[PDB]
């Protein structure tokens, strides 16, 4: 909050604005990196109520009904595992709407296999 | 350690952030490394020289951070690349391509 | 008033292991749930610290050095250990600090004393003989009383800048005879301004009467070194592990 | 935004535009509850002082110290202050205060300093290079001048080593400046070590009877004990106030406090060595330094080919303290919320878009 | 002068450090293509042209 | 070797600990790198005689 301190910060010029726009480069650039990884599909696909897929078993891979998160038990798993001017911005998807992305990603490569991936 | 390379991203960003906030604990050769002392202990003619070097030290380390960071930006953009690609071959269809 | 005492038993001091004793607080920061490096006149860990013995017909009562800082353990119990000398000369040249802790008070005082040969209280089952003299005094300070063997107290004497830093803890135990192996963190007790040259410092025992009868005591004499440790803050802001960074290659 | 892009046509999206840091309302102050003046009046105003070689320390502690009587007063020649401003003295608070009275020739006022030589500063009295404090020079030629000479003020004119840093020395041993033992005799090649100054009021300016007082202020990690006389303010909390807690300056909310801290402790830091915890001086509360809600602005807008309506966000910063709605991103002001699910257009964060039908959100 | 010696040295040495970090994100690069080489056409026939 | 250097040189903090650190990482990198190309199989063959 020193005034006299950024008085003698504006005789160095445009740094201040270099490193933000750096920064925002860096920001942006890691919301556009998950927009590449995870929204690959237009279309939000669910599995059918009944899970008969002839004896193959899902049940680990699929989201839980019962969880509040709607994770899959080995994405809890995973989240379960991994441990002055500062701040943070969130990231535009959220670990829900990343979750159900995969969800339909799974849920279109177990009803259609590749076929979702190249049209209907 | 199966999880070891999103534990190593988030220890290094951690540790990138934890070294930006302790280099304000450095003095860069002036009396105090609080901006405060400084400014209630000396007049503005030396003030404006330790406020200086503060100035300087603080925005050396800035700089030196994200430097860092735009590496470790190119780093993660290439592992999206290819995770992406991994997304679209490997989940969405069938591939040929060994290992 | 000043006695000889000429029943004593000639045996060598004894030697010990320090183990990982004699961390003190290092400044008056409160840090919580932190690693904190310091560097400063710290105990080394696993050293080697002097062993004295008071047992009936041993009464150790040496001339040793101060050096840097001097960390005072004791195993005592019934209370013979009363006080402590600091000085350069111990006589009317130079200016003595006298530490005592009596049945009431405990009292800080910075004077030129005529120390006697063997200064002693005593106990009679009213009897104090440390000093001949007192003419220039600078420094008073009146404070609370610090104070099988039942109880283990460590204290570490600094003197740096004029400030003469006394760090103490107290702690039950129930081990026989040598230092028990743990972790303690000792509180800074005082900060007292004496500004005072010292090399030199003595022990101040208690006699029991009826000639006289040294009670069961025992301290250690460790030295201070500058080095750096890694302390462990928790939660509560107390230190409960700490790392002694010149020791062996896995500390450093 | 037109600005800070540096063009009159802004494309649609979130631009960062500024910073908003909540200001500071009140300032508190907060002493410890002292009253008693310490005497710089038996340190200034005393009858007879020292000689150089024997100079004299007086150690100050727990007042209220008036540093502008000193400094105001139309009596010192020289009021010369190292390592702090003297008009700032009444602002700050000092652990222990050294005061080293002695009279010296006007000569060698020059040498009471860091880096300097001389008989003084070699064998009578030596700053340290780290000195923090203030040299206070007088004239004093009816108090230590008579006709015929006052000889009663000696300065040691001759050592073997130099003086270390506020050493005191006042041995009288004779001086061996040659291969002969002197053997307490002075004599050829064998000098006392004391000489004296010879006080003469007809003397020359230079050879002038002064007065130097030299206060020295210990401003390591300690309890404070001088403090000048600033009045102490009434606490208040959960507000963004500036606070100068025994001296100790910042600006933040003061709140409770769960931490337990030592009785010997004042100041509280964390892992990114940081005072976020003090001592209250007065009532020995413990207080959370909480700093206050800051962060960025953001405009997002469409293009200006479409409209000119803009929204405004605040990153990180709750609502209360600045169509209001608020979001995990931040404070979002003049775009209305709405409950339908919609593709993103301008991204806010959070799972949070913006999009113009007005801007909705 | 041994300060002068010392800016000068330092930021040699953290020019130093900054282009070998590049030249090693680049061998990156170039050793992650190897090693995709090394895996498609060598322990595999590829259909990938060229 | 001189003693007065290194006391000037620790006004400015951990740079040296820094230039170390990314100096080690490069290294373990180019390891990494050499694993990745060469070490794909487990079972080391050999042609017949
Ligand atoms: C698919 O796998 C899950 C998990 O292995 C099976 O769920 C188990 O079912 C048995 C018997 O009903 C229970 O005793 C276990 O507690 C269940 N485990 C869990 C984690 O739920 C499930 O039965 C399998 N088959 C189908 C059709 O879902
Ligand atoms: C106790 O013993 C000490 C040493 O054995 C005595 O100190 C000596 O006393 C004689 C007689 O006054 C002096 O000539 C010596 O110079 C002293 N020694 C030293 C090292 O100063 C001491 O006097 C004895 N105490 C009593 C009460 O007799
Ligand atoms: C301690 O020192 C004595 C002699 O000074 C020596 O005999 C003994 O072995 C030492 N003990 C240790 C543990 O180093
Ligand atoms: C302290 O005393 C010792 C011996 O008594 C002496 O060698 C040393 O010079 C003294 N130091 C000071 C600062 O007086
Ligand atoms: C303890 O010492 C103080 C001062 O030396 C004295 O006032 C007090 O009476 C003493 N108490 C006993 C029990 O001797
Ligand atoms: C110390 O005491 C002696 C005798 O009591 C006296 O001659 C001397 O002046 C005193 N020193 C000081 C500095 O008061
Ligand atoms: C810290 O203090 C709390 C009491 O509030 C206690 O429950 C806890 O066990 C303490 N932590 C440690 C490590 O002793
Ligand atoms: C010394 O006495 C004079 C009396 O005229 C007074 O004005 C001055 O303030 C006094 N100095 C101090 C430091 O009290
Ligand atoms: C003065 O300060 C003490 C703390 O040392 C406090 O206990 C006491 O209540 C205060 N008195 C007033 C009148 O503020």
């Amino acid at each position: 909050d020193s005034t006299e301190c950024s008085n003698l910060l504006l005789q160095y010029g445009s740094f201040c604005t270099q490193l933000n726009r750096a920064l925002t480069g860096i920001a942006v650039e890691q919301d556009k990196n998950t927009q590449e990884v995870f929204a690959q599909v237009k279309q939000i696909y669910k599995t059918p109520p009944i899970k008969d897929f002839g004896g193959f078993n899902f049940s680990q891979i699929l989201p839980d009904p019962s969880k509040p998160s709607k994770r899959s038990p080995i994405e809890d798993l995973l989240f379960n595992k991994v441990t002055n001017g500062l701040t943070v911005l969130p990231p535009l998807l959220t670990d829900e709407m990343i979750a159900q992305y995969t969800s339909a990603l799974l849920a279109g490569t177990i009803t259609s296999g590749w076929t979702f991936g190249a049209g209907p | 350690s199966a999880l070891g390379k999103l534990q190593d991203v988030v220890n290094q960003n951690a540790q990138a952030l934890n070294t930006l906030v302790k280099q304000l604990s450095s003095n860069f050769g002036a009396i105090s490394s609080v901006l405060n002392d400084i400014l209630s202990r000396l007049d503005p003619p030396e003030a404006e020289v330790q406020i200086d070097r503060l100035i300087t030290g603080r925005l050396q380390s800035l700089q030196t951070y994200v430097t860092q960071q735009l590496i470790r930006a190119a780093e993660i953009r290439a592992s999206a690349n290819l995770a992406a690609t991994k997304m679209s071959e490997c989940v969405l269809g069938q591939s040929k391509r060994v290992d | 008033q000043c006695v000889n005492l000429t029943t004593r038993t000639q045996l060598p001091p004894a030697y010990t292991n320090s183990f990982t004793r004699g961390v003190y607080y290092p400044d008056k920061v409160f840090r919580s749930s932190v690693l904190h490096s310091t560097q400063d006149l710290f105990l080394p860990f696993f050293s080697n610290v002097t062993w004295f013995h008071a047992i009936h017909k041993r009464f150790d009562n040496p001339v040793l050095p101060f050096n840097d800082g001097v960390y005072f353990a004791s195993t005592e119990k019934s209370n013979i250990i009363r006080g402590w000398i600091f000085g350069t000369t111990l006589d009317s040249k130079t200016q003595s600090l006298l530490i005592v802790n009596n049945a009431t008070n405990v009292v800080i005082k910075v004077c030129e004393f005529q120390f006697c040969n063997d200064p002693f209280l005593g106990v009679y089952y009213s009897e104090f003989r440390v000093y001949s003299s007192a003419n220039n005094c600078t420094f008073e300070y009146v404070s609370q009383p610090f104070l099988n063997f039942k109880n283990l107290r460590e204290f570490v004497f600094k003197n740096i800048d004029g400030y003469f830093k006394i760090y103490s803890k107290h702690t039950p135990i129930n081990l026989v005879r040598d230092l028990p192996q743990g972790f303690s963190a000792l509180e800074p007790l005082v900060d007292l301004p004496i500004g005072i040259n010292i090399t030199r410092f003595q022990t101040l025992l208690a006699l029991h009467r009826s000639g006289w009868t040294a009670g069961a005591a025992a301290y250690y004499v460790g030295y201070l070194q500058p080095r750096t440790f890694l302390l462990k803050y928790n939660e509560n802001g107390t230190i409960t592990d700490a790392v002694d960074c010149a020791l062996d290659p896995l500390s450093e | 935004t037109k600005c800070t892009l540096k063009s009159f046509t802004v494309e649609k999206g979130i631009y960062q535009t500024s910073n908003f840091r909540v200001q500071p309302t009140e300032s508190i102050v907060r002493f410890p509850n002292i009253t008693n003046l310490c005497p710089f009046g038996e340190v200034f105003n005393a009858t007879r002082f020292a000689s150089v070689y024997a100079w004299n320390r007086k150690r100050i502690s727990n007042c209220v110290a008036d540093y502008s009587v000193l400094y105001n007063s139309a009596s010192f020649s020289t009021f010369k202050c190292y390592g702090v401003s003297p008009t700032k003295l009444n602002d700050l608070c000092f652990t222990n205060v050294y005061a080293d009275s002695f009279v010296i020739r006007g000569d060698e006022v020059r040498q009471i300093a860091p880096g300097q030589t001389g008989k003084i500063a070699d064998y009578n009295y030596k700053l340290p290079d780290d000195f923090t404090g203030c040299v206070i020079a007088w004239n004093s030629n009816n108090l230590d001048s008579k006709v015929g000479g006052n000889y009663n003020y000696r300065y040691r004119l001759f050592r073997k080593s130099n003086l270390k840093p506020f050493e005191r020395d006042i041995s009288t041993e004779i001086y061996q400046a040659g291969s002969t033992p002197c053997n307490g005799v002075q004599g050829f090649n064998c000098y006392f070590p004391l000489q004296s100054y010879g006080f003469q009021p007809t003397n020359g300016v230079g050879y002038q009877p002064y007065r130097v007082v030299v206060l020295s202020f210990e401003l390591l990690h300690a309890p404070a004990t001088v403090c000048g006389p600033k009045k102490s303010t009434n606490l208040v909390k959960n507000k963004c106030v500036n606070f100068n807690f025994n001296g100790l300056t910042g600006t933040g909310v003061l709140t409770e406090s769960n931490k337990k801290f030592l009785p010997f402790q004042q100041f509280g830091r964390d892992i990114a060595d940081t005072t976020d915890a003090v001592r209250d001086p007065q009532t020995l509360e413990i207080l959370d330094i909480t700093p206050c809600s800051f962060g960025g602005v953001s405009v997002i807008t469409p293009g200006t080919n479409t409209s000119n309506q803009v929204a405004v966000l605040y990153q990180g910063v709750n609502c209360t303290e600045v169509n209001v709605f608020q979001t995990r991103a931040g404070c979002l002001i003049g775009a209305e919320h709405v409950n339908n699910s919609y593709e993103c257009d301008i991204p806010i964060g959070a799972g949070i878009c913006a999009s113009y039908q007005s801007i909705i959100a």
